[PDB]
């Protein structure tokens, strides 16, 4: 294929290699994230309002 | 007077789905069987990983049993008149044997195409069987080789 | 048939050496691949981290 202004490659490698086989696809990643939630804070009197 | 249009199973697009073969033994065979034996690859393996192994398998499945029937009933009436017992000499008598026969002759033409209609019919209900629903399907291949 | 089984056991374990290098070479790059969102921002600043 070409994109840009490059000619390259473009693969997948899913059916002819680790096909019926034990061993995971290592494109398939990991990403990780941290969530954080305040539990029992209390706002001031200015800001409690309808 | 209506006509009768006749179907056969093998110029249907259906056929190529399943391999017909006679076999005119079929009545006294046991439960017969087909084997299996296929080989997976195996691919090496670095560092951590521990050094893995070959492996076979053998399967058998079994076969299945069914059948088709029908029903060909003929009056008496007639009867008579097809065997020649009743039938008298008359110009009024082989009026009606010649009506018996082609009713016969009839009767038979629609059992017998019975079984070509029996057959298509058979094959779509034993492939709804087997195929599950695609919805389950789907999600079941983007997770193979690790179930474990 | 022991001959027989051999042979189509040693014709697995060589080609397993070829799906070998196949699979090392994503693993090696894997490695060495920052991501492109960490990346694009990072070649529009060069040259002036000092």
């Amino acid at each position: 294929v070409v994109v840009g202004d490059r000619l390259v490659f473009l693969e997948a490698l899913e059916k002819r290699v680790y096909q019926a086989t034990q061993v995971p696809y290592p494109l398939v990643g990991n990403l990780d994230v941290t969530f954080v939630m305040p539990l029992g804070v209390f706002k001031p009197a200015a800001d409690r309002y309808a | 007077c209506s006509t009768l249009s006749l179907v056969r199973f093998l110029e249907l697009g259906l056929s190529v789905a399943c391999v017909c073969t006679k076999f005119p033994e079929l009545s006294y065979v046991a439960e017969g069987t087909i084997q299996f034996e296929v080989q997976q690859p195996m691919i090496a393996r670095d560092g951590p990983h521990p050094a893995d192994q070959p492996v076979h398998n053998y399967m058998i499945k079994r076969l299945d049993r069914r059948s088709l029937n029908a029903a060909f009933s003929i009056a008496v009436e007639a009867l008579g008149l097809i065997s020649g017992e009743n039938l008298d000499g008359t110009h009024i008598s082989s009026a009606m044997r010649l009506r018996a026969i082609q009713q016969l002759a009839r009767n038979v033409q629609a059992v017998l195409d019975s079984f070509e209609r029996g057959t298509a019919d058979q094959m779509l209900r034993v492939l709804m069987e087997k195929a599950p629903p695609l919805s389950l399907l789907a999600p079941f291949t983007l997770y193979e080789g690790r179930l474990a």
